[PDB]
């Protein structure tokens, strides 16, 4: 009954809003990355290190805000308040891109706490913590996307900035540039994001429409009492409707809840393998076979072809504004152009 | 008999009364002339 | 009883592993139609000129494509809205080379897909079941109108719908974005909250659902055998799954009626994929995206760029380089 | 059950709760209003004001181009300004 | 508390309405009020359209979907689609506006105050949904009053000072239709075209006197299936094939308007004759055509031959043939050879555009059509910033087709989905599980395994 | 920057005399602009004819010269070609073919004074981007 035991106690208690050891790491990183943003696309410029506006303040609405990243020239700084280039000088900070890696690292450690919240939780109210496991993939995403990739390049200044539209342009320069859309890695990431949709809308509409008449109303809602040993919709009929609708059907409900874990956690996951490759520019970009090919013969063409020159215009007219810091000058004559256009 | 400061109190007003005093600030923007 | 009866009630038979029903007698042929059509055609199908322009683009495995380039192009841009069945073709080598398949291919799979669709509902009535599992798939099966159809009868040809190949695909929504902005679209952003959402909440409710499986099995056996199929009993603590949701944010924001938490999974994909394909379905009209481009500018009048600046600089080097030889005239305006 | 505190409906429906917030509410937003209005959030967050983006007769954007001169360099901007 | 709460009617608040499915004065009163709300948007809007309206500018240019309406009719409008008076259309609003609250007063008198189920206090007006006999009936009295409807624009064509005629010549102008088209190869023939491109069904019509005729068939057999209905009662055949029910009901109707919905769609995207492009702008593919002939005007001035001028690709510039031989205009817009309008017919021969008439007979009122709907090409933003996605800010336009081909999509695919609901819910309903499969005799349960 | 009234000074002839402009003219000038001219001319450009722009030192190498206020005014009263050698106001919007092209009816002589002070304005806050197409956006 040390001090210790007593503060678990009161960290333990059951109130609206449980708190937790991992209380201590969540509530404050989570309320800084939070504020840390609605403070930035409020209030902060990106002007010094993008050659951008970016918070109301300077009249951009709600899908062109955003906290961007740090001007390439700081390289991979942590840009404390206190450390060599801010000096201290909060103003500066914010001016230098400062928010970012505030927002980024608070986050960070706002995401262990929540997972640790998770473990926690589950372990005082004695359920497996398979919500915890699950949780990994959006973690694997944030420090793949965030942290990973700019690490991997000259700066933060290309990771992505906490934006709608900043997030927008982030998505064409990986096409442009990285050509992500061909990238195995990001094929099955879709198809456990399209999936897990699927899996959601199908598994919800099949509850819905298998449902035993427990009730009198036509609201079915109120035939359900969650003290109730009884499965509420019939696993039999619905299993029949799908084997001979599309052949197979789930048959074990265990199962079944297990791959709606395992579908979208899974495609995550693959995404953020394929985004640690491109930290080092190892991209799927070509074909070779169809290159050589292409080179010798003037009229093999493919959509595989057609997306490159696509490409090649995103690279070339996005580039000297995307990246300021390195003084592109391209004369009108080097633009690339199909005709008229 | 409620308690009146709770946790939860706490956690409500740390984020509403941030969130008023911006709407304040964004309001007054819309009459910010160039 | 007499033949037509007989018939009738094989057609409507709930005993046959696959349900046939009167949607199904327009579903099979069709689909088989589609479906031989498209696996010869990918294999074997000579160049396409998509474009209307003499520009053949070589879409099938034997032309020198792999599973990820190769496509079913579509019919070109000289024959529009027009229909083009095999009969008004002068040869299968002219109806070849100006994409014929690729109409073939949409008309009777958009026919037996909608049949599909039908065909939900109808084994849903021989079941005794509540009908709305058709209503779910509408949310796809208007996608797929909308990419197949509507979208090519906006911008006034078949040459502008959708491929039918991997890269195809990456092709139109590059050049969609670049002529609509549609990431500036909000139902395009309802369509990504749709199914981001609709992924997160397949993963919390199955992980919810395994995180409180009651325990019925050793530790060396798999615990899916503490499920029987057609058990009475449920195989999870609702009230412990959501003892712990309740408690991870708040009691109020967790769902404690089984049948308000599945309505909520079916509902959210539905709605934000309905509105994604509202949004291809209107961006068919030219109805585009917010357009923010020097939006913000200073005491000068100095554009001051925003990230739709950059955002449209990207669109630009989509706009200029795509189809290259296409156009002579300054706008692309279909 | 219930963890113990008020519930919300009950509070915002009592009068004494009203009583405190139609001060602190209105009070809050009148606060942020002036925080802008006084052009004090400019200079807390070093936000440019629509005169000050560029000099009046430069259009090259004052880009930060060295790490540890950073904060040097956007001063020198700043008074080039004048 | 006659409904009003789901313990007794057994619907939830968010599905109230369905508390009405058997009160019929209660649901007399919903759609009598719903109909005033109906009359009063037409009300508001044409008011609010008529104060905002500058005539020195374009119709298509001010965000205007109602006055074209009205001017489509024949009122306000003179040659060339210039609005002289605009006053008839201050009388369009005011007396739609005035029009809802008598209206809205019915409504709120039945829904509230009036007897909550009609079948006590009168025979005639009471009805039960599963009387097909009565059922029927009310379908006849309002099939007559639509083709009586039908027929108004027929009267208003023929006798009481005609329609906007964009085809009339000399620029277009009102004019009065005195030979409505009434050969039923003709009227009936539009319904047989395919839907494909270079037919386009019934979106075809291209003169006043096929709408006109049509509008004559449609209007009498209306009355002749108003009579029939009222005077008979369904066979057999279509006992046997339909749910009877007030829900099903709705269900076929939702469809029907589902159906409406995408063909007005296609109307107004493709049709320039009962949508003048004077009122509403170009359509997509008059637009782009309309760049062509722009910059054939130009290059020809400057002395080139748009005839012989080999493009890029091999294919004619300017120029090119259609897959069946016509001669159409160049580049990407020969996806839209098939559009026809009256600033482009007069360029047109037997095979198609002629090069004889394009070296001499161009005149500035075409050059000038044309400049002005390819810079008016319905394309632009959802904040109303005309043009292709990439311009910048300046033009604030959107194009009152995009305008009404965008919505009345949306319209239509919710009430398709309104139809497969309603339907589906109406078989259940009177099969008896709609609220859920009875344990107590699961019918899969008594099946046979299928393997 | 700002706007300035050394910016808002601009040619009034082509001897040499200058006129300066105040802000409410400047963006009556560019409401103006819009309304009656930005449908072909956005951002100086000409979509119907994109070789001819808005550009001042293109207006300057017209015959008559349009890098001036008079010059401007007298184009949207008798437009003519390029070379001076033939009127365009058949195919042009002006005063003096406002009944083809209503959108000129309502305006006045002051109303073209401001839309010839924009357009001469406006290359000297844009630069480039006046008249040079998307390369520049
Ligand atoms: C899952 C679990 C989730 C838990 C997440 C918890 C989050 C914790 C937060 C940690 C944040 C780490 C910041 C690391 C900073 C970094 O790296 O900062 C980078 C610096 C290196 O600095 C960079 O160095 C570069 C190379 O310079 C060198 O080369 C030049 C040669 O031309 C010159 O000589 C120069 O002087 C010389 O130093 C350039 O100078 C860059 O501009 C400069 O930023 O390293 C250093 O701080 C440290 C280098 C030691 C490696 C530490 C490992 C961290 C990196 C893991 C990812 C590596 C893989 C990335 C993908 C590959
Ligand atoms: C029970 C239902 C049974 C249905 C079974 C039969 C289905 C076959 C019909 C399918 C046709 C669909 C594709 C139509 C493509 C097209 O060109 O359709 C457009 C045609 C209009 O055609 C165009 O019509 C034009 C008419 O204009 C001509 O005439 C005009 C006269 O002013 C102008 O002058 C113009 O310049 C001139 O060209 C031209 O002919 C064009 O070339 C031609 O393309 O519209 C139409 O026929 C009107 C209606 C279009 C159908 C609406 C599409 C339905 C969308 C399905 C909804 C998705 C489902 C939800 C998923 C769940
Ligand atoms: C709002 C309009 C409306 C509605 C809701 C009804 C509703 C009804 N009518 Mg009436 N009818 C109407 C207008 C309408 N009618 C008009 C205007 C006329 C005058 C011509 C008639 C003449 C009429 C007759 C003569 C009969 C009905 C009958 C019926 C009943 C069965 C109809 C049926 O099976 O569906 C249609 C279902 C079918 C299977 C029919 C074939 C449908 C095919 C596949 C459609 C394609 C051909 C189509 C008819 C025309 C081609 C157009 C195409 C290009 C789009 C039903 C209660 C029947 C009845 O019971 O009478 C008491 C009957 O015999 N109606
Ligand atoms: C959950 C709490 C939490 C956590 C994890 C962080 C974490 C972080 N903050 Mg945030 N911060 C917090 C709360 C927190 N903060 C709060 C409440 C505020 C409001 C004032 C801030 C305000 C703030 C600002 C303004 C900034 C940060 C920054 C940072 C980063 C750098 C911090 C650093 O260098 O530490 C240095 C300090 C330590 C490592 C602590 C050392 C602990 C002791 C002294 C070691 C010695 C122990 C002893 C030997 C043994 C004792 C044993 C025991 C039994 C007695 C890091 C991501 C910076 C940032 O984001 O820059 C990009 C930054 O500029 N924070
Ligand atoms: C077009 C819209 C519309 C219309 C016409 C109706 C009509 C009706 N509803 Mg529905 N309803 C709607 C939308 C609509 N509803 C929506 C969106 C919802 C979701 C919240 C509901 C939910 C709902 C429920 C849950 C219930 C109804 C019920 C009813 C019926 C009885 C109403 C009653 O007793 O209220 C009494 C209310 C009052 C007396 C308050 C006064 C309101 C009046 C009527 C409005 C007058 C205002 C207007 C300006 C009048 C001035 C004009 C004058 C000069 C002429 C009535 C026929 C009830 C029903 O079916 O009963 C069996 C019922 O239980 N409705
Ligand atoms: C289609 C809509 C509709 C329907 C079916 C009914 C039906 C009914 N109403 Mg209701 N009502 C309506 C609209 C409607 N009303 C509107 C719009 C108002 C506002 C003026 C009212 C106000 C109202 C009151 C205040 C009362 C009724 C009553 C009645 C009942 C007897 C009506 C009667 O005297 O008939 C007998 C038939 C006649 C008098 C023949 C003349 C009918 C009119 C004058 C012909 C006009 C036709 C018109 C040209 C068609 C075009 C209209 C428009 C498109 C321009 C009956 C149940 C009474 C009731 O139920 O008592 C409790 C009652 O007290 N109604
Ligand atoms: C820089 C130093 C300044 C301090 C800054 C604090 C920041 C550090 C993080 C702590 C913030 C959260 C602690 C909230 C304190 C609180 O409300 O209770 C503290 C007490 C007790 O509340 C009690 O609240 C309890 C309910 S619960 O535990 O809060 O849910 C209940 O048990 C009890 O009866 C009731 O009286 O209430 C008061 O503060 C009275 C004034
Ligand atoms: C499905 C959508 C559900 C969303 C909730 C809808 C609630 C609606 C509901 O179900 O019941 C409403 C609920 C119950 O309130 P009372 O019991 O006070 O009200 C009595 C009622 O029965 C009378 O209507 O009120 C709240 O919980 C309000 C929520 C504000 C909560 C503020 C707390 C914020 C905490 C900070 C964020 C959490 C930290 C998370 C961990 C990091
Ligand atoms: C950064 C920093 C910090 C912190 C800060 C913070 C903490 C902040 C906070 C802040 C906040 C906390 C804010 C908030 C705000 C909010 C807002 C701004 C809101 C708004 C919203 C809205 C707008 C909404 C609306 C709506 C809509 C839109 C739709 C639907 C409906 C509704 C109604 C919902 C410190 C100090 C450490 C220092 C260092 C730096
Ligand atoms: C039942 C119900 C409901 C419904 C309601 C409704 C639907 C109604 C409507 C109503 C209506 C529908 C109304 C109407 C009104 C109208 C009016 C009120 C009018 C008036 C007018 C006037 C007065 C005019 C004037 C003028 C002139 C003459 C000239 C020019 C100027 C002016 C415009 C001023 C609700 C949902 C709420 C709830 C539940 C129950
Ligand atoms: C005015 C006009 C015109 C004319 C028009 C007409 C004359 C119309 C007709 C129309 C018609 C004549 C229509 C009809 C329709 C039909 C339908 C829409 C049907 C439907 C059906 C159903 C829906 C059925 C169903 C079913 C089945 C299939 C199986 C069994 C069961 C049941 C019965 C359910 C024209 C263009 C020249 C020009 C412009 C104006
Ligand atoms: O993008 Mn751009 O716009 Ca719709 O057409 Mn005109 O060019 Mn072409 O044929 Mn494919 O596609
Ligand atoms: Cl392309
Ligand atoms: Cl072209
Ligand atoms: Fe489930």
């Amino acid at each position: 009954r040390g001090w210790f035991d007593i503060l678990d106690d009161w960290l333990k208690r059951d109130r609206f809003v449980f708190v937790g050891w991992s209380g201590i790491l969540l509530f404050p990183c989570a309320y800084l990355a939070l504020g840390g943003w609605l403070t930035g696309t409020t209030f902060v410029t990106s002007w010094y290190t993008h050659g951008l506006a970016s918070s109301y303040l300077e009249g951009c609405n709600f899908l062109t805000v955003a906290v961007s990243t740090p001007a390439n020239s700081m390289g991979h700084s942590l840009l404390l308040l206190w450390g060599p280039e801010a000096q201290g000088d909060f103003t500066r900070w914010c001016q230098l891109g400062g928010l970012w890696t505030f927002i980024a690292l608070h986050g960070a450690f706002g995401l262990i706490g929540f997972m640790l919240r998770q473990f926690e939780i589950a372990r005082l109210v004695g359920v497996r913590p398979y919500n915890a496991i699950a949780f990994s993939a959006p973690i694997a995403v944030f420090v793949s996307v965030f942290l990973i990739y700019p690490l991997g390049q000259s700066s933060w200044f290309f990771a992505p900035s906490f934006g709608v539209a900043a997030i927008f342009r982030f998505l064409l320069f990986f096409q442009g540039f990285h050509n992500w859309t061909l990238n195995p890695f990001h094929m099955m990431g879709v198809a456990g994001v399209l999936g897990g949709a699927l899996l959601c809308a199908i598994h919800g509409a099949t509850v819905e429409n298998t449902l035993f008449q427990d009730g009198e109303g036509a609201s079915t809602f109120r035939a359900f009492n969650p003290t109730q040993a009884e499965e509420t919709y019939s696993m039999v009929t619905a299993n029949r409707f799908w084997s001979q609708i599309f052949g197979i059907a789930f048959s074990n409900k265990r199962w079944l809840h297990f791959f709606m874990l395992f579908v979208p956690v899974t495609g995550l996951w693959m995404s953020a393998i394929g985004v640690v490759g491109l930290a080092l520019n190892l991209r799927s970009y070509d074909f070779i076979s169809q290159e050589i090919r292409a080179a010798e013969d003037p009229e093999f063409e493919t959509f595989y072809t057609k997306n490159l020159l696509l490409n090649e215009g995103i690279r070339a007219w996005m580039a000297p504004q995307d990246q300021p810091h390195e003084n592109f000058v391209f004369p009108e004559e080097v633009l690339p152009r199909g005709n008229a256009l | 008999s409620y308690p009146i400061f709770t946790v939860r109190w706490v956690a409500v007003h740390t984020l509403a009364v941030p969130t008023i005093f911006f709407l304040g600030a964004i309001a007054a923007m819309q009459f910010i002339q160039r | 009883a007499n033949l037509w009866e007989r018939f009738c009630n094989w057609v409507t038979s709930t005993d046959n592993r696959l349900y046939v029903g009167w949607f199904g007698v327009i579903m099979i042929p069709t689909l088989l139609a589609a479906t031989i059509c498209f696996v010869i055609a990918f294999i074997a199908a000579p160049p396409v000129d998509i474009d209307g322009i003499r520009e053949p683009v070589s879409g099938s495995l034997l032309y020198g494509n792999n599973i990820i380039t190769g496509a079913v192009v579509p019919s070109s841009n000289a024959i529009g809205l027009h229909f083009y069945p095999i009969w008004e073709a002068a040869s299968l080598d002219e109806w070849l080379y100006n994409g014929g398949p690729y109409q073939l291919i949409i008309f009777h799979f958009l026919l037996g897909a909608s049949c599909y669709m039908g065909r939900q509902w109808e084994l849903s009535y021989r079941l005794g079941m509540r009908p709305w599992i058709c209503v779910a798939y509408s949310a796809p099966l208007a996608s797929a109108f909308a990419v197949f159809l509507i979208y090519p009868i906006g911008q006034g040809s078949f040459s502008d719908g959708m491929p039918l190949g991997i890269s195809g695909t990456f092709n139109f929504m590059i050049v969609f974005q670049a002529e609509h902005n549609i990431l500036m679209h909000p139902f395009h952003q309802l369509g990504v909250a749709g199914v981001f959402g609709g992924a997160l909440f397949c993963a919390m409710h199955g992980s919810l659902v395994t995180s409180s499986l009651i325990r019925e099995t050793t530790e060396t056996e798999s615990a899916n055998y503490g499920y029987k199929f057609g058990q009475e009993e449920e195989t999870y603590n609702i009230v412990a799954a959501h003892g712990y949701f309740g408690r991870l944010i708040f009691q109020y924001a967790s769902f404690n009626n089984s049948r308000s938490l599945h309505f909520f999974l079916a509902a959210w994909p539905v709605v934000g994929v309905w509105f994604t394909a509202l949004g291809i379905s209107t961006m068919a009209f030219n109805l585009n995206g917010f357009n923010f481009n020097h939006s913000v500018i200073d005491a000068k009048g100095n554009v001051i760029n925003t990230w739709a600046d950059i955002i449209n600089r990207a669109n630009l080097g989509m706009e200029v380089m795509h189809e290259r030889n296409a156009h002579n005239f300054p706008l692309d305006l279909a | 059950g219930t963890t113990g505190e008020r519930p919300f409906s009950d509070i915002i429906t009592s009068v004494r709760y009203w009583v405190i917030h139609s001060i602190t509410i209105p009070a809050l937003f009148i606060a942020g209003w002036l925080f802008v209005s006084t052009g004090l959030a400019y200079d807390v967050f070093g936000t440019p004001r629509p005169d000050s983006y560029y000099a009046q007769e430069q259009r090259s954007i004052p880009l930060v181009t060295d790490r540890f001169e950073a904060k040097q360099q956007v001063e020198t901007f700043l008074e080039q300004l004048k | 508390a006659t409904n009003r709460d789901q313990e007794s009617s057994g619907f939830a608040w968010w599905a109230g309405n369905a508390r009405l499915i058997n009160l019929s004065g209660k649901l007399l009163g919903a759609h009598v009020a719903h109909a005033g709300l109906i009359v009063f948007w037409a009300g508001a809007m044409t008011l609010f359209e008529l104060a905002h309206f500058i005539p020195e500018k374009p119709m298509y240019e001010q965000g205007l979907i109602l006055i074209p309406h009205i001017a489509t009719l024949g009122w306000g409008v003179g040659p060339g689609g210039e609005v002289v008076d605009t006053f008839p259309f201050f009388v369009v609003g005011v007396v739609h506006l005035i029009s809802s609250a008598v209206l809205g007063f019915g409504g709120v008198y039945h829904a509230i105050r009036g007897p909550e189920t009609l079948e006590e206090y009168s025979s005639f007006f009471g009805y039960d949904w599963k009387d097909k006999n009565k059922m029927t009936t009310i379908l006849g009295f309002h099939l007559i009053v639509l083709g009586i409807g039908a027929l108004l624009l027929v009267a208003k064509a023929m006798f009481f000072g005609g329609l906007y005629d964009t085809w009339a010549p000399g620029g277009g102008d009102v004019r009065v239709i005195t030979n409505p088209t009434l050969d039923p190869r003709v009227i009936f023939g539009y319904l047989l075209k395919s839907p494909f491109g270079g037919e386009g069904w019934i979106v075809s019509v291209n003169n006043l006197e096929d709408v006109v005729g049509g509008h004559i068939w449609i209007g009498l057999i209306c009355i002749a299936g108003g009579i029939w209905h009222i005077l008979t009662t369904p066979f057999g055949w279509a006992r046997r094939a339909f749910i009877w029910s007030g829900e099903a009901y709705l269900s076929y109707s939702l469809g029907a308007l589902s159906m409406m919905g995408f063909i007005a769609t296609c109307f107004v995207w493709f049709n320039n004759t009962v949508y003048p492009s004077e009122f509403y702008g170009p359509t997509g593919p008059e637009a782009s055509q309309a760049q062509a002939m722009t910059f054939l005007i130009r290059d020809q001035k400057l002395g080139a031959n748009v005839g012989s001028a080999q493009g890029p690709t091999g294919l004619g510039k300017y120029l090119m043939r259609s897959p069946t031989g016509e001669i159409i205009f160049g580049g990407e817009t020969m996806r839209f050879w098939d559009f026809r309008g009256p600033w482009l017919e007069p360029l047109r021969g037997p095979n198609g555009l002629d090069l004889n008439k394009i070296k001499n007979d161009i005149q500035p009122w075409q050059e000038r059509r044309a400049a002005e709907y390819m810079t008016h090409a319905p394309l632009g933003s959802l904040n109303s910033v005309g043009g292709v996605a990439t311009e910048i800010n300046s033009v604030n336009f959107v194009s009152p087709r995009s305008w009404l081909a965008t919505s009345h999509f949306v319209l239509a695919f919710f009430f398709l989905v309104g139809h497969l609901w309603h339907a589906g819910r109406a078989r259940a309903a009177a099969a008896g599980f709609e609220k859920g499969i009875d344990r107590e005799s699961e019918p899969v349960l008594s099946m046979p395994s299928l393997d | 920057a700002e706007l300035t009234p050394e910016v808002l000074t601009v040619p009034l002839n082509s001897e040499g005399k200058t006129i300066t402009l105040t802000e409410k003219q400047y963006l009556e000038g560019k409401r103006l602009f819009q309304y009656a001219c930005a449908s072909c001319h956005v951002g100086g450009i000409t979509k119907t004819n994109p070789s001819l722009d808005l550009r001042t030192e293109t207006l300057a190498l017209a015959t008559p010269p349009r890098d001036n206020i008079e010059g401007l005014v007298d184009y949207m009263k008798n437009p003519t070609t390029y070379d001076g050698e033939q009127e365009i106001a058949e195919v042009h919007p002006s005063l003096r073919s406002a009944d083809i092209f209503p959108k000129m009816r309502n305006l006045t002589e002051k109303d073209l004074v401001a839309i010839a002070g924009h357009i001469l304005v406006e290359p000297k806050i844009l630069g480039d981007k006046w008249g040079g197409g998307k390369v520049y956006y």
